[PDB]
This record gives structure tokens, C-alpha cells and sequence, in this order.
RNA sequence: AGAUCAUCGAAUAUAACGG
RNA sequence: UUUUUUUUUUUUUU
RNA sequence: UUUUAUGAUCCCAGGCUGGUUUAAUAAGUCAAAGUUUAGCCAGAGUCG
RNA sequence: GCGAGAAGGGAAGUGUGUUUCAAAG
């Protein structure tokens, strides 16, 4: 939790903007594409510390869904959240693929 | 008035107060008091809200 | 059937602002004899009777839901759809009547009814006046 | 036209033969062996329709996760058992009915499941 | 077999111009043998928010499977504007679409037969059925389980804002005896929903109850516009005065009515009107009557009282109808208390 | 335009209403006019503050501070009040 | 202490509950809607606790024991009980309710309530009942009597009587009005 | 650690929001709209009316033991609510709370 | 006593009470109609006080000079879209009663179509003549 | 002219204060 | 509906699935 | 199917 | 096939937030990593 | 007929809460 005066500093606002995306979108790279029509997207987030005034990074691995199964391992993609639960692990939907690794 | 005993039109103006005499702001923030209990919807229409107002809303410029 | 019983749509839209009952009020319904139970209002039979009536017949399969990303969209300001078309001159004179001395004497000059106290005649007359001022303010706020 | 009617008694042998509750892995393979559905339907065809139909949620297949994990299972994977839903006799009947028509309407001039379309 | 499509939710800017609509069909498929369309028109000459398209003779369209239908639907769905529904039409529903257009044109014409006092305690309602309904289709009902040969051309159906068949269906009866018999056995009935593939569709529970009445008279339109809270009462004893007879006996009961009116016609039953000041008084009266009814052992289904209302009307030389007015403020008279 | 007042109305608590409050120090209590629901507590959640009221003042004349641009706006929404 | 619960005549034996209500041990201010009405200044529930089972020793049994209903006081005699002894079952007669000797109007805890007028410092128009059809289920205190309800004006005589009204036809023959207390008629 | 008795948090009847919806016609945010009725249901009254009613047992939490030790002296624990209609019975006594 | 209140504290004398309408009175009513909006709220609340008469008498006079002549020269269509709606319940009202609608007759509204119902030749085949009362023209 | 209603006089002061602050 | 550092008690770690 | 009913209805063949 | 030092398996205890003035060229424009007092949200079921 | 737990600390750690948005039964 952040105090009222902690929500107006440039350090916190800058971190917020980086994390914040349209439709709560995220950026990550796929690390597992073994199961059919399934890909695990590894997203990286950021956080601010009001004590030492330094920002660190922590990975957030999540599961996604692909229709055409165009994405492959080691390919940065875009994910979008959803207001339901489908499958045991599936919690995201693909939109597009930015980069493609050769084979 | 004295005879009619009704309020007059022209009278003394207001008496605004300023802290430490200074009454100048160079970087005014964007306050949320422009639309009290009113917001914009996805459609663009005006809708209300249900929230407790901040006790120190005006004391935190 | 099982989730929601047979409930007419007319009685569902009207019951919107109905406050839910409290803890003690719930026990009254549950207390025996259950004389507040209506026709086809049983909580034991209604939940299985409906199901069986539909078993004889075919069952429509659930719709096929295919996930699809939602495109991004930016906020856009829009004008007010509801704006009463009334001139400001008309409302100026109407405000002087309710707030003027004529309102006080209007309440006194009212016809009484059998079975009602003298204060009731003026109270109801004042209530009708209070309904007109609400519309005037609502129209003015929307126009501005 | 003139779709055949699936007798209740016939389905009893298939359900009991594959074996109260049973797993869904043995039922998928046994359905094709009996040939009750009749190109040849592949194993993946049934699996794809099972997920698209949203049967795991409807039937409450994820309720068994809280029995082992408990509070940790409430959160999503990233914010975990993944066993399939064990359909019973009652449950299986419904699914057979649903999948029987999903294949007939795939080539009919007048769709039955989803006839509408949005621009 | 395929015989055409059905459009809906069309914008007003395309239904009012035949040139633009015809051009959109030529590129997708056959041009306006060529295909034919039919635009629904209201009694006042205004169009609707939907249209219909008919395919050429079946000789050149009998051999058409789903492979050729999916592509045609898809291609013809993109050209029109957004927020549009393009569904297929079967051989059975195709004949029903024509009746839908005719009902809208004859809506006002059909709301005159049996509406007057002639047929008071006859009219019924059952807003169970969905858009899937017809005069012929519904005729088989109320005969196999209730035994009641109702008239054919006495069936009326309301409509929603988008000229869509409202689920609210209303029926009538020739005689009065059978009226009661209809609203006692039609409770929780599941005949069928749709007849496709020679098999029945989803389930639907029937529910018949008297909750609405109709009246048409020359001395009712004007009196029912002055007050804001107007009541209706009927099923009274032998012929009675207003000031001398109706007022005096009212004291015994708990009507609490500011004013009253009469209803001539020369029948063996009277019907006096009531007026209230506030909405709360009106509301409380409703309860009172209801309670009393039970005590008297009159009947649950027996019409005893009702609430008067003014039906929406659409005049000419008007840019917007009263019912479609978004700036109306006729809701402040109903205060909310909880 | 009833759609614009939907959020205001509360199913659990009730419709909006205008009343007063009791707060301050013992022996010098002052009234505070606010807007809240029907079942809400006398001293608790409040939607908007309209003003205050001081029936006892050193000058001997009762004071009353109110907002002319908010009271009229709230009445249009259908807010009741006590006698 | 409260009176023990008893079943009325014409009812099979029931099983008594262990507690008056669900929240017996935990809560104490909660009250059941079907609570008994035995404290002075109330009325019974008609057909729930008005006529409990009556028992007496073999020695006390007699014909007169069965005739207790018909000899009840004026303040407790209902319509059913009254019509049973009248000629022709009280058919082709008139009846009216006299709300002047109610138990709560003279005795009871809340017997000094403040009315809208205050206190009473000092020819009426009372309703008249004409029983047409009479059907007795559980004699002598139960029946489905259908009659014509009308209004009538009282006379100036010392007693409560009905001179030349009923005059107006109010409603067709319907169910009874009240089941608390009734008076005689001219017939 | 196998077949260990776990514990789940309590949850009462969620009151529905005033600003609800019947059926979302193609929603265009990233979530599901609330409901007015919510947990509660509308039934026909005895006197020909419409009123609220406590639905069938709302997810009786069997995982947590009774708090008051003196519960067996006044209430019979280990109860079952069965649904039967003529010769038909359905299996719905298991009240499990699925994941969000 | 309820009878004493209606006899003692009830005697409002109205100036223009139980009087016929004259030529000057008709002009005065028309002038007030323009000053106060008619299709906005209750216009009869303020006009009645100016004329010193009952709220019902004033409405009838205006309805027989403007409303009737105007409504008799316009086409009207009967629809039920907004009128069909229930009433919100409350703590003293938890029931769904009946209703009664008002349909205008031909004596006060010229309800006639502007164009006969025309059907195309190909679309006329799918029409049941045994399910309709009115004949098929053209 | 000659604002007799209390509402009219109350709004007069609001405009005067806002005009001074406007530049 | 999305996002949303864990801390103390000194400490002691690889576990559950299918051939 | 059996006691309770101030929530209903139905009964014919030239 | 899945988690796992960016803490997977696993034992005990702690429920989250707001509160107006507040001196010093630390003159705070929100009291500057973390301090509270009328207050918001939230807190299972049972008469067999 | 209507209102009534207005005296509740027993459950839970990635939970309870906070923040950003949305909601024409």
C-alpha cells in the first residue's frame, strides 16, 4: 500500500505508466509451447521502493491461449486478460505476435 | 435599507483569505472537483458515483 | 431450471430496489407451518420438477464460445441525449409563483374531504407544488 | 433429415463397458470403437469440442483443486492439479447428445446451434 | 433447404434509399433469375429497422450445401454496416416472416374487435411464448390438454421498439364460461418450442394469468388524461348513483378516493372510477383491495380491480414519437421509499 | 434521464435522503447537514456535504451555511427529507 | 407462566417440539410470527387457538357438557355459534357487528393509547349481513356461510335496531365479514 | 502430507448492485457486469404476490467445525437436504465452492 | 367528530365560481396558454389560480378549442411500447395487479392509412388467406 | 431588475467573485 | 474485471505425477 | 390415494 | 507431464485503511520508507 | 400488516484490504 503523498512523486508515476497498458495488456516471451493450443508467456513487471528510491524487476510467468498456434518458443507476444476462467491453466488470449524466431 | 427595510443591490465584496499573504500558484494541479459525483461512461454519457468524499480534499492542493 | 425457477419477467424488472430481508426475517419463512408458500413456490419440488418436464424432449447444446481479443478504444465525450426543449422565459415566471406570496394563500383555498384532517388538505396541496419545482430544476440543470 | 433416436438402453452398455463415476480418458477411446457416431472422427476432434463447449466450468470440474491445495488453489497460475472432469452417467448422456448434433449441423444448409452472425 | 436470409438492426440511412441497399447486394451475390427484397412499411408510411431478401427460383439453388452457404453469409455480412444480424431462413420460418410484416400494418386495425365492454372478462394473456409464434402454430394448443376451440383471427401480438415480435401474447374466447377454464390448467406446461429436423427443441413452461384488459369508448380518452393517478373498479351490484349512492357506501370500506366517475353502456354491472392525490395512497389502496378479495372468497383470477393507463400514440408530421422521447421527466411522481 | 441517478440509489441501504448529524464536543454540539441513504447510521458514511447548522451561537442569532448550487441539484434526483 | 400448547378439536395428534423456536438458546429478543395470544387484552387466532381439546372425568360427562359453545357469553359468541340455535339456521335474517365491548378496548396492557382525537368527551349506519347459503363443516363453530352484505341505518330506540333500511345493493352474496362478535336481528 | 483437513474462508450472501443487468448484449469491457437479485430469488407469495425468499441451502460450509461447543445439545449436526419429486431424486448435496 | 371538520374549517369562496364563459374570458385563457408551457409539467396549477376556478373546469375549456380540432385532422397510430411497464414495489406493495389501456376510437381520431398494403407477386405466394379477416387488394 | 427572489440574489454574488479572479 | 515487495520465531529442502 | 382447505377447475354423444 | 533460490513442498502467531493545525530561508503545494481517536469494506450454516 | 445480528473478532497469507476501470433486471 502507498500513502497519499507517495502517489504524486515522479518515481511512482513513471513506474505506473510502464506497467499500465491499454486493456490491461502485457508484454512477454513464450517459454513453453508443448501442450496443444497452449503457450506460457513470461511477462516482466516493475515496482517502486520509497525507502532507497530504486526500481527492480521481477518475472511473472502466465499461461495464454492461441487459436492458430502461430507463436513458438522464444517469441515475444502480446496478451490480453479475460473476465472468466477457461481450462485448468489457460487464463489469457493472444492478439498478435511481434517477433518470430527462425524455426 | 432604512425606510423600506429591504436588502440593497450594491454592497461590500467577498473577503478571500490567503496563507502567508502569498496568493500565487505557478503549477496548479488538476483537481477533481469540477464534476462532483459525476464521471464519464464508455458511451460518453455522464454518470454518478457512490464513494465517501475525502475529508482533506481541499486541504491537499 | 435448476439455477433459476420459472419466474415471470414482469415481476423481475419491477423488483429492483427491493431491500433484502434481515437475519430474523429469514427465520420466519423457514418456520413451520410454512403458510407463506405460494403456488409452485416449493423449494424442494420446484428444483427437480422443472428438470423432469424437459427430460422427455431434446436439449439444446450450449453455444460455442470462441475467445476473441477486444480491440482498444479511446474515450470520447458526447452531448446529453436528454435535453428538454423549453424556453428560459417560461421558467422565470413559474419560479415566482411557488416561491412568491401566492403559494401561501393557495394552500388555504382548497376543498376538504370527508375523513381527513384540516392539516392533511394543505399537506397534500403543498406536496403537489413540490413536484413541479423538481422538474424545473432538472430542466434547467440539463440545459446549462 | 430423420435423425435416429438414441436409445437409453444402448448407451448403458457403452458407459458400463468402459468402466459411481469414471474417468473421461477411457470413455473417449471407447466411443469411437463402438462406432455409434456413424470421414472418421479423430481423437482430437472430441477433445476440441469438450473445451469449446465450456463443460469443465458448467459441471464444476475445478472444485477438486481446493481439496488438496486449499487456499493456494484459489489464485490463478501466476498471480496445481489439472485432472479431467469425471463425468457420471447423467453427465455423459448430455454430452453424447450435444456432440451428436454438433457434427450433423456442420454440413447442413440451415444451422441449428448458431445461425446468427455479427458484422 | 436454403431460401434466403433475414437482416435486422439496419440503420435508417440505408432503408430510406433503395439505390444504396440494392448496390450492396450485387457485389456480395446476385443482383436485385435475380433476387428480390421486401421492405416492411408502417401504417403511417415509415420504414422499419429490418428488411428481407428472397433467393431466386429453387431450380438454380436446390443444390446448395453448407460449404457454399458459409462463404455467402460471411461475404454478405461485411458489406453492410456494423451491429447487424444476418441469419438464415428455413422453409418453415420463411412463411412466418410474411405474417410478421402484415401484423405491424394491421396493429391498430386489429385492436378494435372485442376491446369494448362487449368483451370485458374474456381477454387473457400469456407472455411465455418467444418470437416463434403464429396463428396456425398456436391454434393446436389449448385443444389437446385444455379442450377449447378458440377463434382463429382473434390472436393479437405486441411488438418491441425494434419492430420485433414481443413475447407478450394475448388471446380471446367466443364464450365466457371457458375463460376461467383456460387460466387453471395452462400452468407449467411444456408443449414444444421449435419444430426443426423432425424433432422438438428446448423446453418452455407456460403461465397464463389475467393481468391486462382493453377498452375502447368515446367517453374514456379525455377523462383519463387529467389525473396522474387514476384507478378503475368494476363488478358492482345493481345500478347506482355517484354522489348519493357511491359516496355513501364508500365510507364502510377503505377506498379513499378524491373523485369518481361512471361508465354507461346499459349492462347489468356498473364500474366506477377512482382518483388519488399521491402515489403512496394509490399503492396502499391496491393492497387493501387485494386483501379484501381473499376475505370475500371472490377469486384470484376473477377481475375485480385494475389500474388505468394511456396507450402510446404516434401522430403525423412529427420528428420524434412520444414513446421514443429520451428527455421525458414523467418519473418524479413515483417516489421511492424503503 | 433517470439513468444518471442509478449509482446513487442503494439496494442494501436505501434511497437517498437529506438529514442532519450530531458531532463536536460534549456541551457544544453543532448540527451538520449531509446527504446519505435511509438505513445509514446518523454518524457514518456520507455522499456529499451540503453545509452545517449552528442553533446556538455567541451572537444569539442562529446561523445557517448551505450550498445553493448543490441543494437544488440533489432535489432533482428525487431526494426526500424530514419535516 | 404461559399456558401449555393444545390442539383444537378435529385435528390429529401432533408431535410437540423441544424448543419454541430455532434461536432458543442463542437469541432472546426474536419473536415468532405465530406466537400465542393469551395475555389479557388480545384475541385468539380463530382456528389456531380458540377451541382446544376439552376433557373431563367420567363423572362430569353429560349432555350439557357438549352444549358449552351455545352458552358462551355475548362477548365471545361468534356468528357460527349464534346461527346454530336460531330458527332455520338463522336463514332469511339480518346480522350486524357491535364494536363496543372488545377486550382490548376496556382491558389490556396498551389500553391507554393516544388516539388522533384524544379522549371521548361524549343514529348510525351499520352494515347488515343477510345469510343466504349455509354450510357447516365443523359444528358449532365452523361454517361457510354466503350472504348479501348491505348498509342499514339504526333507529332511535334504546336498543340497537334496524328501521327501514337496508336500502342499497352493495355487492352480490359473498363470504362473511367478521367472525369475532355478532348480534341478533329483527327477521 | 496427503488427505489433510484444510480450511476455507467464510462468505455470506453477496448483495446485488443496483446498477445491474439482465443479460450482457455483447459487452465491451474486460469483465462481467453485476446482478441486481444476486443470490436472492423471487417467488410467488401465498396471497398472490411477489417477495424475496431464502434460496436452497446457500453453500453450507462443512469444512469448518462448529464454533459454539454446546451446539449438539440443542441442534442435530450432520444434516442432509435432499430433493425428491415422486420417484425421482437428484444428486446435488455436495456444495463445493469453485475457484474464481 | 369527522363531520365537524368539514363544516367548520371549510369555506373557501372563489370569485369566478359557477360562472359561464364570455367572449372576454375565452381570449384571456388563450393568452395564458402561450405564457405557460403546456407540454411541460402541470400547466393547470398556475392558470387555475389566475382564473380563480377549479383545476378541472379550466382543462375542459381548452380541450374543446385546440385539442379536439387539432386531433381530428391528424393520423394516429396505436402502439404499446412504453406504456407496457410494471410498477416498482415497496414495503406496502408486493403484488402485480391488472391494468387497463385506453385505445382511441374513430369519433375523435382520423385513423386511416396513407397507402394500401401492397405485396409483391413473388412474396404473395407465402400468404395464408384462412388466417386473416381483411381481403387482399390489388 | 429588482431581484426579489432569494435565489436570484444569491447567484449574483457568485458571479461577482468569479469575475475578479478571471484574468 | 485487471494490477498490487511479505515479516518474526537461529537453522536443518528437493517434492508430487507416467514407463 | 387416507387428516387439514379463507389458493382452483372439470363430468352429456342424435 | 508440472512447480522449483525471482523461494516449489512445509510447522506457529499476527485482518487492511483515513483522520484538517503542526513553528525551523528541514519557511512543503499532500508532513516525505514505516506512529493515531467517533469512520468505510468485510465477517458460513443448522428445529428432521 | 411492516421493521429487528443495530449487544457478532469464531474462519483466512497471498488472503483480507487499497488503487485503476466498468455496470439501461
Amino acid at each position: 500500500h502507498y500513502k497519499t503523498w507517495q502517489r504524486n512523486t515522479a518515481g511512482y508515476l513513471r513506474t505506473f505508466m510502464r506497467n499500465k497498458l491499454p486493456n490491461n495488456e502485457m508484454i512477454g516471451y513464450v517459454i513453453n509451447d508443448k501442450h496443444p493450443k497452449s503457450i506460457r508467456v513470461a511477462c516482466d513487471r516493475f515496482m517502486y521502493v520509497m525507502r532507497y528510491k530504486k526500481t527492480f524487476r521481477y518475472t511473472k510467468k502466465v499461461w495464454a491461449h492461441d487459436e492458430e498456434s502461430e507463436a513458438r518458443l522464444g517469441d515475444v507476444v502480446r496478451i490480453q486478460p479475460l473476465g472468466y476462467r477457461i481450462g485448468p491453466w489457460k487464463n489469457y488470449v493472444l492478439v498478435r505476435v511481434l517477433h518470430k524466431e527462425p524455426r | 435599507y432604512r425606510h423600506s427595510g429591504k436588502p440593497a443591490d450594491w454592497q461590500l465584496p467577498a473577503r478571500p483569505f490567503y496563507r502567508q499573504g502569498v496568493s500565487g500558484l505557478l503549477f496548479p494541479p488538476r483537481l477533481r472537483r469540477g464534476f462532483p459525483s459525476m464521471r464519464v461512461n464508455s458511451k460518453g454519457q455522464f454518470v454518478g458515483v457512490n464513494k465517501m468524499p475525502y475529508i482533506a480534499e481541499k486541504a491537499q492542493p | 431450471a435448476l439455477p433459476n425457477p420459472s419466474v415471470p419477467r414482469a415481476a423481475l424488472v419491477a423488483a429492483r430496489f427491493l431491500r433484502p430481508p434481515g437475519r430474523f426475517k429469514r427465520a420466519e419463512l423457514r418456520e413451520h407451518p410454512r403458510s407463506k408458500t405460494g403456488a409452485f413456490a416449493n423449494l424442494v419440488k420446484t428444483a427437480v420438477r422443472l428438470r423432469e418436464k424437459a427430460r422427455a424432449f431434446s436439449l439444446v447444446p450450449p453455444p460455442r464460445l470462441i475467445p476473441i481479443p477486444l480491440p482498444a478504444r479511446k474515450k470520447h465525450l458526447e452531448s446529453v441525449r436528454g435535453v428538454p426543449t423549453v424556453s428560459s422565459d417560461v421558467l422565470a415566471r413559474r419560479l415566482h409563483f411557488l416561491l412568491g406570496p401566492a403559494a401561501i394563500e393557495q394552500q388555504k383555498a382548497a376543498k376538504m374531504q370527508r375523513g381527513l384532517t384540516p392539516y392533511q388538505t394543505e399537506l397534500f396541496m403543498w406536496e403537489r407544488q413540490m413536484r413541479e419545482i423538481r422538474k424545473i430544476y432538472r430542466a434547467q440543470y440539463l440545459q446549462r | 433429415s430423420s435423425l435416429p433416436r438414441l436409445l437409453d438402453s444402448e448407451l448403458t452398455a457403452i458407459f458400463q463397458g468402459a468402466a459411481i463415476t469414471v474417468s473421461s480418458n477411457r470413455l473417449f477411446k471407447a466411443l469411437l470403437q463402438s462406432g455409434i457416431l456413424d470421414p472418421v472422427v479423430e481423437f482430437q476432434k472430441l477433445c476440441d469440442l469438450y473445451e469449446e463447449g465450456r463443460f469443465y466450468r458448467t459441471w464444476a470440474g475445478g472444485a477438486h483443486i481446493l481439496k488438496i491445495s486449499g487456499v493456494k488453489g484459489l489464485a490463478p497460475p501466476g498471480g496445481i492439479d489439472g485432472t479431467p472432469k469425471h463425468m457420471s452417467y447423467e453427465e455423459f448422456r448430455t454430452f453424447v447428445h450435444a456432440v451428436r448434433v454438433w457434427l450433423r449441423d456442420e454440413r447442413s444448409p440451415v444451422p441449428l446451434c448458431d445461425a446468427t452472425v455479427r458484422a | 433447404r436454403l431460401e434466403g436470409f433475414l437482416l435486422s438492426n439496419l440503420p435508417p440511412e440505408v432503408t430510406n434509399n433503395q439505390q444504396l441497399l440494392s448496390s450492396l447486394l450485387g457485389r456480395s451475390g446476385l443482383p436485385v433469375n435475380s433476387a428480390s427484397i421486401l421492405l416492411q412499411r408502417s401504417r403511417l408510411g415509415r420504414t422499419a429497422g429490418r428488411c428481407l431478401v428472397l433467393l431466386p427460383f429453387p431450380s438454380s439453388a436446390f443444390l446448395t450445401g453448407e460449404d457454399r452457404k458459409a462463404l455467402q453469409t460471411r461475404l454478405a455480412a461485411v458489406l453492410p454496416a456494423g451491429s447487424t444480424v444476418t441469419a438464415c431462413d428455413r422453409n418453415d420460418v420463411e412463411n412466418c416472416i410474411e405474417e410478421f410484416e402484415r401484423y405491424f400494418f394491421l396493429t391498430e386495425d386489429l385492436q378494435r374487435l372485442g376491446v369494448p365492454s362487449n368483451l370485458r372478462k374474456v381477454v387473457t394473456l400469456s407472455p411465455v411464448p418467444p418470437t416463434y409464434g403464429r396463428r396456425e402454430v398456436r391454434d393446436l394448443l389449448r385443444e389437446h390438454a385444455n379442450v377449447d376451440v378458440d377463434p382463429r383471427d382473434i390472436v393479437f401480438r405486441f411488438r418491441k421498439d425494434g419492430v420485433q415480435g414481443d413475447t407478450c401474447y394475448v388471446l380471446c374466447r367466443s364464450e365466457r364460461d371457458a375463460g376461467v377454464v383456460l387460466a387453471r390448467i395452462q400452468e407449467t406446461a411444456v408443449p414444444n418450442r421449435v419444430h426443426y429436423g423432425q424433432l422438438f427443441g428446448c423446453s418452455f413452461l407456460w403461465a397464463s394469468r389475467s393481468a391486462l384488459f382493453l377498452c375502447d369508448s368515446q367517453l374514456d380518452y379525455l377523462p383519463a388524461r387529467s389525473p396522474f393517478q387514476v384507478f378503475t373498479t368494476g363488478w358492482e351490484g345493481d345500478v347506482s348513483e355517484e354522489e348519493f349512492k357511491n359516496l355513501a357506501y364508500q365510507l364502510r370500506l377503505f377506498p379513499k378516493a378524491v373523485r369518481k366517475f361512471s361508465h354507461p353502456g346499459g349492462e347489468d354491472v356498473s364500474s366506477f372510477f377512482l382518483e388519488f392525490h399521491r402515489m403512496r395512497d394509490a399503492k396502499l389502496t391496491m393492497s387493501r383491495l387485494q386483501l379484501l378479495r381473499r376475505r370475500w372468497r371472490i377469486g384470484a383470477n376473477t377481475p375485480f380491480f385494475g389500474f388505468l393507463r394511456m396507450a402510446d400514440l404516434r401522430f403525423e408530421d412529427d420528428v420524434k414519437f412520444a414513446d421514443e422521447d429520451s428527455a421525458a421527466d414523467s418519473d418524479l411522481d413515483e417516489p421511492i421509499d424503503y | 434521464v433517470r439513468h444518471m441517478f442509478l449509482p446513487f440509489y442503494s439496494k442494501e441501504r436505501g434511497p437517498p435522503r437529506i438529514r442532519m448529524q450530531v458531532a463536536g464536543v460534549k456541551g457544544k454540539r453543532f448540527y451538520k447537514i449531509v446527504a446519505a441513504n435511509q438505513r445509514d447510521p446518523r454518524d457514518g458514511k456520507h455522499m456529499e456535504v451540503l453545509g452545517s447548522y449552528a442553533p446556538c451561537t455567541p451572537s444569539g442569532v442562529e446561523e445557517l451555511r448551505l450550498r445553493f448550487s448543490r441543494i437544488k441539484f440533489w432535489l432533482a434526483a428525487g431526494a426526500a427529507f424530514n419535516s | 407462566v404461559p399456558p401449555p400448547l393444545k390442539s383444537g378439536i378435529g385435528e390429529p395428534k401432533k408431535t410437540g417440539y423441544k424448543f419454541p423456536h430455532v434461536f432458543f438458546p442463542y437469541k432472546s429478543r426474536y419473536r415468532s410470527p405465530h406466537r400465542q395470544r393469551w395475555w389479557p387484552g388480545s384475541a385468539p387466532r380463530f382456528l389456531l387457538h380458540s377451541h382446544p381439546k376439552r376433557w373431563a372425568p367420567r363423572r362430569d360427562l353429560s349432555f350439557a357438557f357438549f352444549a358449552f359453545h351455545g352458552l358462551k357469553p355475548f362477548a365471545e359468541k361468534n356468528l357460527y355459534e349464534l346461527m346454530h340455535s336460531l330458527p332455520l339456521r338463522g336463514a332469511s335474517s339480518y346480522f350486524w357487528r357491535e364494536a363496543d365491548s372488545d377486550p382490548w378496548k376496556h382491558l389490556g396492557r396498551k389500553a391507554n393509547r393516544l388516539q388522533a382525537r384524544g379522549v371521548r368527551t361524549q343514529g348510525r349506519k351499520q352494515l347488515v349481513f343477510s345469510p343466504r347459503e349455509i354450510y357447516y363443516k365443523r359444528r358449532p363453530f365452523h361454517a361457510l356461510v354466503f350472504g348479501r352484505l348491505s348498509v342499514g341505518q339504526l333507529g332511535a330506540s334504546p336498543p340497537e335496531a334496524v328501521p327501514p333500511e337496508p336500502e342499497r345493493a352493495e355487492k352480490p352474496p359473498d363470504c362473511e365479514s367478521k367472525e369475532q362478535r355478532k348480534c341478533a336481528g329483527v327477521s | 502430507a496427503f488427505d489433510r483437513l484444510r480450511r476455507l474462508p467464510n462468505k455470506a450472501l453477496r448483495p446485488g448492485k443496483c446498477a445491474g443487468s439482465l443479460f450482457p448484449s455483447l459487452p465491451a469491457s474486460v469483465g462481467d457486469a453485476p446482478s441486481v437479485h444476486g443470490d436472492f430469488c423471487v417467488v410467488r407469495r401465498a396471497d398472490g404476490g411477489f417477495h424475496l425468499v431464502p434460496p436452497y441451502p446457500p453453500r453450507i460450509n462443512r469444512t469448518v467445525e462448529p464454533y459454539p461447543p454446546s451446539a449438539g445439545n440443542f441442534y442435530e449436526l450432520n444434516r442432509q437436504f435432499k430433493l425428491q419429486w415422486k420417484n425421482v431424486e437428484y444428486q446435488f448435496v455436495p456444495k463445493l465452492l469453485p475457484r474464481p | 367528530s369527522y363531520e365537524d371538520y368539514i363544516d367548520k374549517f371549510q369555506a373557501p369562496p372563489l370569485e369566478n365560481e359557477n360562472k359561464e364563459w364570455t367572449e372576454a374570458d375565452d381570449a384571456r385563457l388563450l393568452e395564458l396558454a402561450a405564457q405557460y408551457d403546456v407540454s411541460f409539467g402541470d400547466p393547470w396549477l398556475y392558470i387555475s389560480w389566475e382564473m380563480q376556478r377549479d383545476f378541472v373546469d379550466v382543462q375542459t375549456r381548452y380541450e374543446q378549442l385546440v385539442t379536439i380540432p387539432k386531433n381530428k385532422e391528424r393520423h394516429c397510430e396505436a402502439v404499446l411500447t412504453k406504456c407496457t411497464k410494471p410498477l416498482f414495489f415497496s414495503r406496502y406493495f408486493k403484488l402485480l395487479p391488472s391494468m387497463l389501456y385506453v385505445i382511441p376510437s374513430k369519433a375523435h381520431f382520423n385513423t386511416a392509412p396513407v397507402q394500401p398494403f401492397y405485396l409483391p407477386t413473388p412474396f404473395a405466394a407465402y400468404r395464408r388467406n384462412d388466417c386473416f379477416r381483411q381481403l387482399h387488394s390489388s | 431588475r429588482k431581484l426579489r427572489l432569494h435565489q436570484e440574489r444569491a447567484s449574483r454574488g457568485h458571479i461577482e467573485y468569479l469575475r475578479q479572479l478571471e484574468r
